């Protein structure tokens, strides 16, 4: 009748692919939908939430919760006290909930907005010069170095100043989430501005970080996240 | 008639639920040894498709479900809807059903396909239930999303033997509602409708008892130095 | 066929004729064209929707802070309605006699204590005439107003997370496949002491995952963020507020038999004190039922 | 020709499908529909009419006429006459006109209507509780705790008070026919409101109970009734 | 290809160009949209449709009893009419000297008594003129009114089910594959008086099956509520009246091969004797053809 | 041409005459012994597909018959209309008919599947028919149902022999029309177009002739304890 | 809707880059031995479709992969997007992916196609690249396109063995934008990614080391003799 | 339903068809594209860029930058210099972007246009005739016949006589790319017209070509290129 013809791709079953399909029960009706605090019709959505990243992890840390946080005490001399290499693979990011929503895509673009947080007595004060070093650059190895990037002053006793903007700095469009060196997003470290100087010698701070994505964050290429792993079957 | 403008793609559309858990991933692989084989559906068996799940403590969703088979000849599905016997074997007389949804295929044909629409009994899937099904005292008391629901099964026969035994059950979830938002899951599964984590990796001999975590986070020599 | 009732049209149709036989979903429109954020995640400040609904005040009992509480997914408490509700039975209300702040036993908060997490509605069950109302009714609805105070001095140090995870499953303590315990996860108003990690950490009757890093579901803090929760720091603020409306793919469920919120204190940054000598600050939990509803009387479920 | 493509599921057999069928016969001229009393539309308005639950299902009284009725006496104190567990897959129900169609369906929703008949003579009088306990309820085992769920107070010498509407109490939006402890649907019982007093001492009453659906049950999810198997081929 | 002459569209298309080549059957709309109960089951009340055409009297004979006859599938008997019918001869209706009530052999009701079934219109075969014509004509139809009464007194105790089963198809007495006998499944008017279930009654000649709990065809009792039934409590009423239409797949049948109804009579509650002495009572049937036609007029079919 | 709009689903809809039956079933199995199978069409030798359409004493139906065989390389049916002789063997003459309507397919191709419109001759299928064909003192009389219609036979013949021997035919009642509701059946059926339920378990031997009801009903141990 | 006129054909319409480059050729060739086949996907092998891209600096295309294999029964493709560990064999746990996109076919029934479109990264294909991934001194620096782009690599393996184990993937740039134009080469390629055209044709013996341009220039025996 | 029929060539798969086909990675958000410098939308208009014929090739001068450029010397009679067979698939066009260009193409139309340019000091000066022999001609052998068909007097001091623009003289309608007897295209010669006359006795000229394609150039039937071999994999 009709001269149809089939091409190639026709009798194919594609995972990704988009058909309809016939319906076993028919005529059953779902029960009503109601209404469920909390909808999420996008998963950058979780991204955008921060989440603390496990800044320290050494050898001793991991697995515990002391592996989300810093100590700081009072130094003569500005010293590098933390270094985040910007990457969505490496366990920093990985782990939160910016990086492992990241780890399903092959690439990303938009800006990281990182927090700090610290966790001291009243009476201490401290300033702290927060520095991303571009892509291309090296890892700075002192102040003069790392000043003369994109960077911030953290200052307590305000908390207006913790948050650092990561900005998109980049030859392509988008970036690989798995590490290379061809796309490499760069270096965020901190450092001793001042001092953090304790009520009494000998005090201590403890310094937390989250990560959270802008809302020009995007995304691309879904893929399997490394971040799970099936050994033996589930029983 | 109407003409449904959308749009090619837009920034992050890869990354709504609807295109997220869209895809039809693996949940179970049965054999057909004796002609006979059965499925109960459920997405706890795989770990990589169970964990994007759980980024969402809800979910409304249809299902279609994708056999693949290496087998031939002919072959034949039957959606089994709860309460009921399922067939035990081929050659059994329940396969002889007025009502049970069956499927009957030819695996050199194509791929057989059909929709499953939301069972779910409650207006959403429980991915987490922190509830029991019985009272207090009751003896035996299922913890979590196991008495929730039963998504039915699949019971499987081959009427012309031929090739291969092995099935796959691919299904996509369609018609995505996901609600309420989760951390991802930090830890390698042990069990299934169970939410542990602790691994208990051997059990003849000695040094039994020791059980692991098995998470993903790895160290670094020194803070600063990255 | 069927239909139903850069930029590409599509002519809507379903080849096989009923919905869910469709393929997958799109967002259309009706005519050409020619979002980045979700504020009910991310916890609003119950300020960000309206402060009208609230110095704070239910059934009774007052609490004087309210900028500062934390709205759960943008959403406030209100009666189940209608035509989202199953059964036509008009629901109880008890309002102003049940629906009041019932202040718990306070904990130390030392160092090296790990944290402790309350299982709601199941810490109020003997609380008042709301612990009364879950008995003698088959189902039941509540939001819920956490208000957790831990004050100290600006000697000391640390910092506290309290967050409210719905439908939270723990995790067998370790091993074989086991049911945690109805009676392990349904402490009553004393909540969990989080006692672990640890190898030793006993292994019968279900008893629940000690580990507070992996929130004893096995997923990690730090994520626990994506919950409803505030940080209380106290160099900064000494308590909290939260306000969770009724989450649930049901419209009422028993009450007894499921827990369907969790309230989790994890102290984040452990306890130092300062030049002071006081090595422990007590942390008190508050909690309001509020906008609950009760349907199906019977014989008090109480054994 | 035309591109067609032929997906997933397309040379696919499926019982349960809708689809045109070529007409063997054709031109054949079926025979004149006339008008015959009693057409039935729907399978749920054989639930609706009234039908007598097998209350009396023991030893002995099972396969006999005697296994619809109850025996009534006078007695000092209340007793528990009767317990109907109200389950679709249950000897009580599944044998009914109600049971037998529900067990069609994986579940169900809406009101049983539960109508009691006492055969006596026209002398005796007697008032009974009809108790409904909801989902998650123990069994009463006495009248004081059967009395605070659903009941009426069915009275002999009205025969208006005879039908409890079992109500619709559940948290889900459906209730599994299969009994499982999850979904359990309650318990009705029947019990000694005052007494069963007899025109002489010594004298019995005996008491039929039927079930039907309520306007507003519904059904979903069609499948193998357990009430029917075979076991060897009918020749 | 051919067509014919939450809301899903479709256009309406026979790819196969036939009715009967179509799938299944739906229900249609000409435009957007945007049922529970059937009263015709049930045995509504002869009031329920309407009481005009009714105190009873049919054909010279008068029943004096009217709110409560059950009028079986809520339809009123009539004449075939015409376009529902096969031949165009004329049929005959003999009214009212062939419409009336016959009342049949009483029987007694005792304790431990099983049951009773008549089939119609064979009950009425040797029944004045109307037992004439069915010999004399090939074919006919015939409506019917049921009236069974049975009195007793305020002290005696029991109950009937009198229901009228369309088709009723006995099954043989036990074992082997037999059809019962022409002769024990058309009785005449005494009927057959139901004397098991035992493993003892006889089978030979294709007896029907003596179990009233099985209905005799294998189906239980109390779904006998189906059919158009009225339930007789010696508490409540003595007596009984249902009005059948003519139930048939065919415009007209022989009479003499097909019994289209069975009156079935069950003692659902034994009869127990009060202070009275009295152990059994007449159970009595009155039966009234009602709108009776005849056509194929032959020599008497009468052996 | 017109929409005809309809509806995704209604409450009860699963429940109407036309869902419940509109369900494509078994109605018998046959064998290729020889190369050649016949069916005579009825519903009555099923018991699952027998009990559904037996709540109602009359029907009135198309219906639609789908054969699944594990057979290969190529297949007759042929529908052969009552009142003639069908034929006997494969190799038989008969198979050539002008007129007779015959179905040719390659099981490996698809399944085949026509429909057969409502035969019935009485404007409605008798599923109780409580009389006889033939008059009073005749000699043999049937009962029932079997005399009142013949839906016509189905004759099989294989011209490549190849695989398996089992013909299945499933068929679907569409278009149904429901008349007079009856009570489900209690018991299991012992013949065909026989409605007696009396098994009579045993045959050769002593303890012949207790037979037994094979009903659905089970006991509980008190009343009121339930 | 849109009734889209063009022509039959222009003069040059032979000539535009997007027929020029508009044929589907073969980009490489695997064998399945082991029933598992693995191809990282790139042009550079195949000198003939490598030397028409290269008239280009920079392109810009779709592409659609169809794959013709001599074997049969079923086959499994899956599309491993960069940044993840491949399946490294057949029955590896990997090939259960929720997320990575792959395909289905049996190899008799049809050739399988699907689509790439434009991964570039960059917003073109640099088919030349004269500069380094890393910085100066790094150790390992990686001249020309390769550290540019990976276009992803397909994964084969066969679940029913049968036939040969041949693969071949001919893939068609679609919707091709070319931008800077080069000289063709003249020159047999020596390598991939590598542009340099010296031969080496020796390895083992003497006479090793002397290597050749192969180029395409021949000549004639006199000039204003031809 | 639909009576639908496949006819030969349905099911095939042909290289250079053109079908539609399933996107493998849906909802991919391609790059945005920028404006690059010198897009190219045809090839053939790299055909009508300038290049150099390597008309001197012979034993020694094939390989080096020499194979470009002819000697011309003053002469006291006319010598014919430089022969360029008209082939695409001759050495000397078939390696230009004219030429390569159309060794994809099975036969061609049109003219060529051929440049002369003379490397030398500004003092010598010469005239040329550069004559072109319609199909079917010999090649002259002596002026005179050079003279008679398509020629120009190339003088330098001039550079605006450079060009000559073979003319497409041809029976058919297309010429064969590959050279035959049947469609062979003719002869471009160069002879001396006069003289090149050096500024001094002993002086030398050098005398380059160029190639392109002129507007009115087509081609068609695409194929593989000689230009191209494999023997051997790509590792």
């Amino acid at each position: 009748g009709l001269p149809t013809r089939l091409p190639s791709g026709s009798q194919q079953f594609m995972t990704t692919e988009d058909e309809q399909s016939p319906n076993i029960l028919p005529g059953f009706h779902p029960s009503k939908k109601i209404h469920i605090p909390g909808m999420i019709t996008n998963v950058m959505h979780m991204a955008r939430v921060d989440s603390f990243i496990p800044i320290n992890n050494i050898q001793g840390e991991v697995g515990k919760v002391s592996m989300y946080y810093i100590t700081v005490t009072k130094k003569t001399v500005t010293e590098r006290i933390l270094v985040l290499p910007l990457e969505m693979s490496n366990t920093l990011f990985a782990t939160t909930l910016l990086g492992e929503v990241l780890n399903y895509y092959a690439n990303w673009s938009g800006s990281i907005t990182i927090t700090f947080m610290c966790v001291c007595d009243a009476f201490s004060t401290g300033k702290f010069l927060v520095a991303y070093t571009p892509p291309g650059g090296k890892l700075p190895e002192d102040r003069k170095q790392a000043m003369l990037g994109v960077h911030i002053i953290w200052d307590l006793g305000l908390q207006s100043s913790c948050t650092i903007v990561v900005p998109w700095i980049s030859s392509g469009f988008y970036r690989r989430t798995k590490a290379d060196s061809f796309t490499h997003g760069g270096y965020v470290s901190l450092w001793y501005q001042t001092a953090f100087v304790p009520p009494v010698s000998g005090g201590t701070g403890s310094i937390l970080a989250t990560c959270s994505a802008c809302p020009d964050m995007s995304v691309r290429m879904l893929r399997d996240s490394p971040m799970m792993e099936q050994k033996n079957e589930l029983q | 008639i109407e003409t449904r403008y959308v749009y090619n793609t837009n920034t992050n559309a890869e990354a709504d639920v609807e295109m997220f858990l869209g895809r039809s991933a693996l949940w179970g692989k049965v054999t057909l040894t004796r002609q006979y084989a059965k499925w109960e559906i459920n997405f706890q068996e795989q770990a990589h498709i169970r964990k994007k799940f759980e980024f969402f403590t809800y979910l409304r969703f249809d299902m279609e479900v994708t056999i693949v088979t290496n087998n031939k000849g002919l072959m034949q599905i039957m959606f089994v809807p709860p309460g009921i016997d399922h067939p035990e074997t081929h050659d059994d007389r329940k396969w002889d059903s007025a009502s049970n949804p069956s499927v009957f295929f030819q695996p050199k044909s194509g791929f057989p396909r059909f929709t499953i629409p939301f069972t779910g009994l409650a207006s959403a899937y429980y991915m987490f239930y922190d509830g029991y099904d019985k009272p207090k005292g009751s003896d035996n008391n299922e913890y979590g999303i196991a008495p929730t629901n039963d998504m039915g099964l699949l019971c499987f026969r081959t009427l012309d033997n031929s090739g291969g035994n092995d099935v796959k059950i691919y299904v996509k979830p369609k018609h995505i509602t996901a609600w309420v938002p989760r951390p991802p899951r930090a830890t390698q599964y042990t069990h299934k409708y169970s939410t542990n984590y602790h691994y208990k990796p051997n059990s003849s001999g000695p040094d039994e008892h020791v059980l692991k975590d098995r998470h993903f986070i790895k160290t670094r020599p020194l803070i600063s130095s990255a | 066929g069927a239909q139903v009732s850069s930029v590409i049209k599509y002519f809507n149709i379903n080849y096989y004729k009923d919905s869910a036989s469709s393929g997958l979903s799109r967002q259309d429109f009706s005519q050409d064209p020619s979002t980045l954020t979700n504020p009910a995640l991310m916890s609003p400040s119950v300020e960000a929707c309206g402060y009208s609904d609230r110095q704070i005040t239910i059934g009774n009992s007052t609490i004087t802070t309210s900028l500062h509480t934390v709205l759960a997914y943008g959403e406030w408490p209100t009666y189940l309605s209608d035509i989202d509700a199953t059964s036509v039975d008009k629901p109880t209300h008890p309002e102003t006699s049940a629906d009041r702040f019932y202040t718990l036993d306070s904990v130390e908060w030392q160092v090296g204590s790990h944290g402790w997490w309350w299982k709601l509605p199941d810490a109020l069950k003997d609380m008042g005439v709301f612990g009364q109302n879950m008995y003698y009714h088959s189902m039941g609805r509540s939001g819920f107003i956490i208000h957790t105070q831990c004050n100290a001095t600006k000697f000391h140090s640390g910092a506290l997370i309290v967050a409210v995870i719905p439908e939270h499953q723990l995790a067998y303590v370790g091993g074989v496949k086991v049911n945690v315990g109805y009676d392990h996860t349904h402490p009553g108003q004393s909540g969990h002491q989080i006692r672990g990690p640890s190898q030793s950490n006993d292994r019968s009757g279900g008893k629940p995952d000690e580990d507070p890093l992996f929130n004893c579901n096995g997923t990690l803090l730090g994520n626990i963020t994506i919950f409803p929760h505030q940080i209380i720091n106290l160099r900064t603020n000494n308590s909290s507020t939260i306000v969770v409306p009724y989450i649930n793919c049901v419209p009422m469920d028993n009450m007894l038999k499921h827990n369907n919120l969790s309230l989790v204190i994890i102290p984040l940054v452990p306890l130092r004190p300062g030049s002071s000598g006081i090595n422990s600050v007590p942390i008190t939990v508050t909690i309001a039922p509020y906008k609950s509803e009760f349907s199906g009387a019977m014989e008090a479920q109480r054994q």
